[PDB]
């Protein structure tokens, strides 16, 4: 038998999107805050129900939620390209400079190409130029699917980081400079 | 073993019998039931004129003929100066072999199958009675090697052959249904359930009179080798009670797997009578597919269907 | 919510069903346990499907599939042409007779074969390249493209791949959505115009 | 009857093209089919199968995959090879060796059998179930008494054991023909030489076809005696045909055999004595093949210059008409 | 008058077609059983006789027998033709060759035919001159002809007069004359037209 | 035995090359002198000789001697064209003889009493070499001497009566033969 809050989880006018969001492995934080209330709400049991798929509901130290399938998922899984990988990481760098805090947490898609030729070997950046900066948008288009980033119109331009790029972050103890660790990430 | 390629190519052997030179081998092996240059010349012309052709080269062309036949081995040349054409003919082994597919009866019957089952296990029995008894080297050649060999295993290949005659028929039936079907459609159903209906009694009885006598001589067969196995010399009365053995097997175990299928076939033909014919009985549909297909492009279309985005994973 | 919907979404067979629904795949009698469930809980996956603007139909000829609506919470996708035209012959060797032997199973040279006797060739290769006629460069490239279309068909279920390769393959009764058009005896054009209406099709234009 | 067998044979289109490709990789087949233990053959195992014979032939490699199935498609409608739709099956297809198509590649693989123990064996095992049947025969009985121990016997054991001892005969007659040639090619390298090797291989097939007619009357007649009693206990219940056109031709193959086996004999010495001649004629008078290898170089240079034979002519008689 | 022994021959009843026969070419070989074993008993007195035209009854070391005209010879002499030639020494290599032995003596039209083709320059053959095949036939027609020349003859005998097989005499080795004395063809051929064997052409 | 006066004919030196041209169809005339003497001194034991071969020696009644093969003949025949015969029919009757001929003269009366229709299907310049052929054949049959070199200046012999028809009634020679012709 089921639960009685899963089914009144299942029942809630958000669980359908949420769900379709949820598999296609977006990550919701709380720049999105009907949707979060409601996992905050019944993680117990989604996570349950998730479970059922091979399928972990996470809810990560900084606070978004997302789904980490296993070997034996039963959800369609896809991958992130290696450049895909690469923009989060420097997206997280981002994150983590101070001038975010005085930008409402607004980037641009150069500022991040800039940061994105100083540290990743140039060379092994061509592995996949003004071209290198349209593709970056590609990336920097699933990672906004992902829910990493929201944007600030249709185009590309400026966007907003949200706190579920940690998802790019390194291992960091209490103490340890989250960016001289973040882009011996990037670096290694 | 691909020396049996080097060998094939070097003695070039070849067969070559389109239906103009195999209705004369048949005419010929026809007669048959010795053959001189003659009559053979005369076979010969009587397939030359059932093609309406020329005369002028008849004389030329018959012997171009014989003289194939004889490359090709399918017939065996005697020079005899008294003879009419100074010489005889001969069908070989190969010659016989491919006129008897064309013109030996069928022998689906189950009575034949059961007489010969009931006469190999008389003989099976005796050879038993016997190499458990035993005897000087006579009495094991005579009495045990020579009916297991010139008897037993040769009432087996019959019965081997009967089986894949009986494959021919099964491709004929289906070949059959897909024709009735293709032409007269709903109206072919009746006649195609009752040739689906015909053939399974045939092959399940042909198997029914197999199983029920396998035990039985397997039973023999295994006195047979537990005499011979202990003896050092008795050598080639085991690898003929094995081989026996074996082909026994092969023909039981075919005669099942024949019955699969030939379930399975079945199975297909009626699903197909449901699925394609009894909704669609004027058969319309079909012709409408294909007016569709050939003129799709006039106005295209496509069918819609769920995509969800698939869990982006990291790595 | 309703006891035997709870049941149908406690099954161990629902969740890679769910999957399957979802990414497309057309469900026949050949699925025998994924078939028999629908069957079962058929009115109550229903209204589950229904929660996400999508109906859970099952075909006149028995299979079942997600057609979602326009204001789907699952996103929609379209097949090309080329798959439509596979489409449509692999249902057409479905029905014919003069197969029968084949018990269902097929090859890619089959499939292939039949494709340009009753298809027009010459657009046919305008779906691989703009302008070729002939190019015996392009057949390839055509034959690479039907033979991909194959393969995204095999996931929408209308098709199963036989062994370890890809070569050979058997047919589905799902394959009857290439023949809507026709099915209802009309105006192809008029069927067309309807399967549009009900979120079957979309029209491809240029 | 005559041609109507004909307009049938082409009116079904029967036919039979197996050159030298074709015919190994269908004699390829027969020698796997033949270590047949594991089940059928697959498409995958037929394929296989053409893989090897295609590289015999160095050839193509790409091109495999359609020959392979454009070969394995008229094996099947030639009636060589019978196709079976299998799933479980590699290529989810079985195939078998039709029974035209074990017959042809029978007679290439399949051992030859050469031995007079074993046709006075087989007559041996003939003339007892032969007199079995004949006593039978006539010491009468119901339906099931004749059908069961009379024809039975006569037609699954007897009628089955004449046609191989015939089949044996055909094929000794290969092996003459066969050592015919090998008299040809020895004459031709050693000359006077493989005078002494000839001869041998002469006088062994002569005793052999000797040892062998020696064999097929001794027991002829005790055979076809029996044949007879049978052929009479018939006389009184003579609605019982299909018995007695089996003693028929039992009889008349058993003739036919007897015959045949004298004939080849005569025909033995024919061959024989021909030998004899030529070497008595283009090798003693040339016991070094001297003048045979000049007269062949002395076609070839011919028209280098040549010359012509003179021969006597007298005028014919004119006369009036 | 006469020496007794040319009149018993003279007389004997095998006479009159002998001679018409050796008059118009034939060679008579060991086949003709009664006329080569009369020739035998009175080679020396029918030498004689044919001696008295100018002619030599000639018996070769293989056993034969055949007129040879000399330049002053009552009895007009001819020469075969090159094809005529050419056919003769394929018939002398057929009946010298080990590989035919199952033939038993019986030959054939065709086996003959493929036999030259393949022991001679198919195109000089055509020069009796390009490739066409209205010139093709005329070449086993012309091989025939040959062949029933040599029949004539008694190089040859027909088995059947319809008949396309053939058994070979002992006559064809004057076909290989040119070869019996080891030499150069210039050589051995003076010798031969020297004889009145052969004539050149 | 042998008919002791037959080796005397057999032995005479003349034989060989008369018995070579009796057999090649050569009618023995007067002209040579020699042979015909031989002829008639032995002629009936030659007579037998040649009977052996199933040829008859005969003599005409003009007095010339031919060797007739019968269809049982031993001695290979030959048979003349109905061409050739048509010019020893008009060999015969141009034999006003006191006169050697032409050919010309023989052209002309060849084209005379031949039919213009019948006479042109014997040629199915034209005639004037078939002409010139079936008399040098006659020639060799003895019945032309050919007076020159091989030029067609002749001279016929008596022989040639063997081409003329048969004076039963008692009429006259020359129409005798002309009619024939026609």
């Amino acid at each position: 038998v089921m639960p009685v809050k899963l089914a009144q989880a299942l029942a809630n006018p958000l669980f359908p999107a949420l769900d379709s969001a949820l598999r296609s492995g977006r990550h919701i934080g709380l720049d999105e805050l009907d949707n979060h209330a409601f996992l905050m709400d019944f993680q117990e049991y989604l996570e349950e129900f998730y479970a059922r798929y091979n399928v972990e509901l996470i809810r990560a130290p900084e606070g978004f939620f997302y789904l980490r399938p296993r070997s034996t998922t039963l959800i369609p899984r896809s991958v992130l390209s290696e450049l895909d990988m690469m923009v989060g990481k420097i997206l997280c760098y981002l994150y983590l400079s101070p001038e975010r805090l005085a930008n409402e947490g607004i980037f641009t898609q150069q500022e991040l190409y800039d940061e994105l030729l100083t540290l990743a070997d140039e060379a092994k950046l061509l592995k996949l130029r003004q071209k290198l900066q349209e593709k970056v948008r590609s990336s920097l288009n699933r990672l906004r699917r992902l829910g990493m980033v929201w944007f600030m119109g249709h185009d590309s331009s400026k966007f907003r980081i949200t706190e579920s790029v940690f998802r790019f972050g390194a291992d960091v103890r209490a103490g340890d400079d989250p960016r001289e660790a973040q882009r011996r990430l990037i670096r290694d | 073993v691909p020396e049996l390629v080097a060998w094939a190519r070097k003695n070039d052997f070849s067969i070559s019998l389109p239906v103009d030179r195999l209705s004369f081998l048949l005419a010929v092996a026809t007669l048959n039931g010795e053959m001189s240059e003659g009559e053979l010349v005369d076979a010969f012309r009587h397939v030359s004129d059932a093609f309406e052709q020329t005369s002028e080269t008849i004389g030329v062309r018959a012997n171009n003929a014989i003289n194939d036949m004889v490359r090709q081995r399918l017939l065996n040349r005697f020079t005899s100066e008294q003879a009419e054409g100074n010489a005889i003919y001969r069908l070989t082994p190969l010659g016989i072999g491919i006129t008897d597919y064309y013109i030996r009866q069928r022998e689906f019957s189950t009575l034949r199958l059961s007489m010969q089952l009931s006469i190999v296990a008389g003989e099976l029995k005796r050879a038993a009675d016997a190499a458990e008894e035993g005897g000087d080297e006579f009495h094991w050649h005579r009495n045990v090697y020579a009916p297991l060999k010139y008897s037993v295993a040769e009432i087996f290949d019959s019965i081997d052959l009967t089986q894949r005659l009986m494959d021919e028929q099964q491709q004929q039936v289906k070949d059959d249904i897909a024709q009735l079907l293709n032409k007269d459609w709903r109206a072919a159903i009746s006649s195609c359930e009752l040739l689906l209906s015909e053939t399974s009694g045939t092959l399940r009885e042909l198997q029914d009179t197999l199983e029920a006598a396998g035990d039985k001589l397997q039973a023999n067969l295994l006195r047979i080798q537990d005499a011979t196995m202990t003896h050092d010399d008795l050598h080639f009365v085991d690898r003929l009670v094995f081989d026996l053995q074996s082909k026994l097997d092969r023909i039981i175990s075919w005669g099942q797997q024949s019955i699969d299928l030939w379930i399975g076939y079945d199975r297909h033909v009626h699903k197909f009578i449901r699925t394609a014919i009894d909704m669609d009985k004027n058969r319309v549909f079909a012709q409408r597919l294909r007016q569709s297909v050939q003129t799709y492009f006039d106005e295209p279309w496509a069918l819609t269907y769920a995509n969800a985005d698939r869990l982006l994973d990291m790595r």
